[PDB]
């Protein structure tokens, strides 16, 4: 019943900036944590970034910290990922998730279908 | 080892009965569900609702868990529960409990695919 939508991916160029957007609708409460995970071809799904409903509790994977920024609208079930300078290693399917804790994949119960980001270099 | 989902069912589900009908319910169930084999578990709650109804809580209101983690879910409706609390004179191996039957909202921690309860957090 909850609609998880996430978008903004596609074929992009190394060095460019990119913003991914996610929203939940059909949920009558607030997801405390929302975040972004990604999975590159043949690799394990990994946590990228997460943030709580007050705009804090922010966490990043070591390999993306300083290179991407998560944000959320206050009072809302939205979350965003601003990527400052795409690297080849950022090619992956990016998933938004809601209702878990930090970057613990198994704790999240709502997932978008994933947006593919393919970085040319 | 037992899965987290199966452990929650063993430790916290009693869909066979609508309520605890005897003051010995906790003495019997704490023992029969294997909660007194390693030590007397001091506190435990059983939920007298269908498995489907309890699993549905993972799609209800997101709340914090008592330990500050944030993958807990509070039931929209009250549910039949039995709280088991070890008595003062209880001494392993004869673990003894006070049985309290009530109708309260439950809070569970949820994980996995399918997203199901893995811990019983609280009632309110």
């Amino acid at each position: 019943q909850v609609q998880m939508v996430e978008s903004g991916g596609g074929l992009v160029q190394a060095g460019g900036s990119l913003r991914l957007s996610c929203a939940a609708s059909g949920y009558a409460y607030t997801y405390i944590y929302m975040g972004w995970f990604r999975q590159a071809p043949g690799k394990e799904r990994e946590g990228v970034a997460a943030m709580d409903s007050g705009g804090g509790g922010t966490l990043y994977a070591d390999s993306v910290k300083g290179r991407m920024t998560i944000s959320r609208d206050k009072g809302k079930n939205t979350v965003y990922l601003q990527m400052d300078s795409l690297k080849p290693e950022d090619t992956a399917t990016y998933y938004c998730a809601a209702g878990g804790y930090e970057l613990r994949d198994r704790t999240y119960g709502q997932w978008g279908q994933g947006t593919q980001v393919t970085v040319s270099s | 080892k037992e899965t987290a989902a199966a452990k929650f069912e063993r430790q916290h589900m009693d869909s066979s009965t609508s309520a605890a009908s005897s003051s010995n319910y906790c003495n019997q169930m704490m023992k029969s569900r294997n909660l007194t084999k390693d030590r007397c578990k001091p506190v435990n709650t059983f939920v007298h609702e269908s498995l489907a109804d309890v699993q549905a809580v993972c799609s209800q209101k997101n709340v914090a868990c008592k330990n500050g983690q944030t993958n807990c879910y509070q039931s929209y409706s009250t549910m039949s529960i039995t709280d088991c609390r070890e008595t003062g004179s209880s001494k392993y191996p004869n673990c003894a409990y006070k049985t309290t039957q009530a109708n309260k909202h439950i809070i569970v921690a949820c994980e996995g695919n399918p997203y199901v309860p893995v811990h019983f957090d609280a009632s309110v």
